RNA sequence: AUUAAACCUUGUACCUUUUGCAUAAUGAACUAACUAGAAAACUUCUAACUAAAAGAAUUACAGCUAGAAACCCCGAAACCAAAC
């Protein structure tokens, strides 16, 4: 038991990858992940 | 009435003297109701943040004392007896159980002991550290100049709410001249809120005002500040300890 | 470590040179602090840097979300799919303004 | 029942008629009828700089900060403090009403 | 190695406490104060280095000149013994003569 | 490197150690945790005041005061005292 937060949090990220990785979930639109906006990202796709 | 204040200690010819908005803790629309004038030697000083920073230092060190303590190879219980003989066992060689290399073994450089970090700097050093602090809060208009500290209820809601209306930091440092003749209706009020702390004019450290964000000074005690410091410089080296009788000072 | 690693072919997204050029960096967005000494940095640009580069590149779609925040940080979306995430945690603005102009490029 | 006064701005423009107030505020304060070279007056005098910089504080809302309340030697570096503005919008919210380009899109979480 | 699989609690700080507030006050007491008393007095710690500082050979010395009449056998010997290691060292090893 | 895991090409384990060379000679089956540079006389650097500096005793023909900056670990055969 050593002292400290911030071992610990990096860890907790490599366990994310560990589950994320081994069982991925489904794929999700762009739209519902964060920073969307529709009427900006159509217009930078006639730019 | 203008309450003016002018400086009771010869300033010099070529420097002008500093000012300062007089105001009232009494009302909420008290803001200006007179004018001061702060010794420039004291509320003027060149600005230098390396006194600020000898001084803080100062500040948390020479109290410090660790009481962090390890005991050594010899102080460790038992270890008397040779575990082995040097050759034929087809082990390395060893002299005590309780070496640096064994575990339940003595710490090799620990921390011995309590230890103490006690130094204190020069005189003037300190004093000097005081008069920066005071002009960096004066230009930042974190320094507000008062009259006295008296104020119309003792109720600790109305001092926060006036640091709002006046736009002071959400912490506030109050100094008064002595600890015996301030008021009640400030202490009661200054106890029960944890950001307002007060302390009296003797008890003024460069450390307290790095933390608090606005500093509120009654006139008596600008007064007192300027010639404690202002004596700093313009005096001999000490012939004694200053507590014993001397000729010109109290 | 070519040995340990993978490696590919030189190759374009949709033969980008054949007919027109079209920009491949399709998003960046950059997350702050207010009151951060870590993000100071990113916010000088954010202050003048990123209008300029918001006009040069009209095809990138800019997203600034200031928030209480630790590390500064700047994703970016190209059009294949693939993203990328650079810390830019106490970098100065010359920094951030070298770095982003890579990943648009 | 002691009722703060709701908190005040600390955003000052100018009048156009700034020079109407001070002129007129100076007559009042000494009843010299704004002698020629009034701003070359100096305000040395603790009780006439008290009476000025206050009266005019009151009118206009803002106040010399201490930190500059000595380099008012002369009426006219008074006339010059008020003239400048003062501007609460932080840097941000120039960004907002900047109208930046459609492209460039900024949500405030604070 | 090994590391924690879960969040340490976290810890919480109140920097507006009443000794966190008033650290420092009294600092200057000797100067503001007309000199009656040193700021060296106001420490709080072990007799014998209040307002001292040395190695840990003067500190072993200084700790027995003070309370070495009131100290445990025990103690005692160890403290002897810790003086006599210590000045081996510093009087007869070292990289530099 | 490669279309391709291996074939093809290049390549005399590591540390300590010997001369600045090893195909030597020491030490290591592997993993986890533990396990060895410490002091301010002189010098340098940074400030306060300055024929003076230092919060009593100290030093001074520009000094004086304060700060920072330094010197390990393990291992004998033995020797003495007192019990058993
Ligand atoms: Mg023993
Ligand atoms: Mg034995
Ligand atoms: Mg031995
Ligand atoms: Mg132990
Ligand atoms: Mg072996
Ligand atoms: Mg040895």
């Amino acid at each position: 038991v050593k002292k400290g937060f911030r071992a610990a949090f990096r860890f907790q990220k490599e366990l994310e990858r560990w589950r994320l990785l081994r069982c991925p979930p489904p794929p999700v639109r762009r739209s519902e992940k964060p920073n969307w906006d529709y009427h900006a990202e159509v217009q930078a796709f006639g730019s | 009435d203008p309450v003016l204040r002018k400086c009771e200690l010869r300033i010099p010819v070529h420097r002008r003297p500093v000012q300062a908005w007089v105001e009232s803790l009494r009302g909420f629309e008290q803001e200006r109701i007179g004018l001061a004038e702060l010794h420039p030697d004291v509320f003027a000083t060149a600005p230098r943040l390396d006194i600020v920073h000898q001084v803080a230092i100062w500040q948390r060190n020479f109290r410090r004392i660790s009481y962090a303590n390890t005991k050594t190879r010899a102080e460790v219980s038992g270890g008397g007896r040779k575990p082995w003989q040097q050759k034929g066992s087809g082990r390395a060689r060893h002299g005590s159980i309780r070496s640096p290399l064994w575990r339940g073994g003595g710490v090799a450089h620990g921390p011995r002991g309590p230890t103490s970090y006690y130094y204190m700097l020069p005189m003037k050093v300190r004093a000097l550290g005081l008069k920066v602090a005071l002009t960096v809060k004066l230009m930042q208009d974190d320094l507000h100049i008062v009259d006295s500290l008296e104020l119309p209820t003792a109720d600790p809601q109305y001092l926060t709410e006036l640091a709002q209306y006046r736009h002071w930091g959400s912490s506030v440092l109050l100094v008064d001249l002595t600890h015996e003749e301030m008021p009640k209706n400030v202490v009661a009020a200054t106890s029960g809120l944890n950001s307002f702390n007060l302390i009296p004019a003797v008890g003024l450290n460069v450390y307290s005002m790095l933390k608090h964000q606005t500093l509120v000074l009654t006139l008596p005690s600008v007064a007192f500040l300027e010639d404690k410091l202002l004596w700093q410089d313009s005096r001999y080296t000490p012939l004694y300890p200053f507590r014993l009788p001397y000729s010109d000072f109290p | 470590t070519g040995r340990g690693t993978s490696s590919r072919f030189l190759t374009s997204v949709l033969h980008n040179g054949l007919g027109r050029y079209v920009q491949q960096l399709q998003r960046l967005s950059l997350s702050l602090s207010r009151d951060a000494p870590s993000s100071r940095g990113a916010r000088e640009f954010v202050e003048r840097e990123v209008t300029d580069f918001a006009r040069r590149n009209p095809g990138v779609v800019v997203y600034v979300n200031p928030r209480p925040c630790a590390m500064p940080r700047i994703v970016a979306e190209y059009l294949n799919g693939a993203v990328r995430e650079e810390n830019v945690n106490s970098k100065s603005v010359e920094e951030i303004k070298s770095l982003v102009q890579k990943l648009a490029d | 029942v002691l009722v703060c006064p709701p908190l005040r701005s600390r955003a000052y423009t100018p009048p156009s008629d700034l020079q109407s107030r001070l002129e007129s505020h100076i007559k009042e304060v000494l009843g010299s009828s704004l002698p020629n070279n009034w701003q070359d007056i100096s305000l040395d005098d603790g009780h006439m700089k008290f009476r000025l910089l206050a009266g005019l504080a009151d009118g206009l809302g803002h106040a010399v900060p201490n930190s500059r309340l000595h380099q008012m030697c002369r009426v006219r570096d008074v006339l010059d403090f008020y003239n400048v503005p003062v501007q609460d919008k932080s840097k941000f919210d120039e960004l907002v009403a900047s109208n930046l380009p459609p492209n460039l899109k900024i949500s405030w979480s604070y | 190695a090994f590391v924690r699989l879960t969040l340490p609690p976290p810890k919480v700080v109140d920097r507006w406490n009443e000794k966190r507030a008033l650290f420092g006050v009294y600092d200057n007491i000797g100067i503001l104060g007309n000199f009656e008393k040193h700021p060296k007095e106001l420490i709080k710690g072990p007799v014998w280095l209040r307002g001292w500082r040395g190695n840990e050979l003067q500190r072993c010395v200084r700790k027995k000149k003070f309370v070495g009449n009131r100290m445990f056998i025990e103690d005692l010997h160890n403290l002897n013994k810790r003086i006599s290691y210590l000045y081996k060292h510093f009087n007869r090893h070292g990289k530099y003569r």
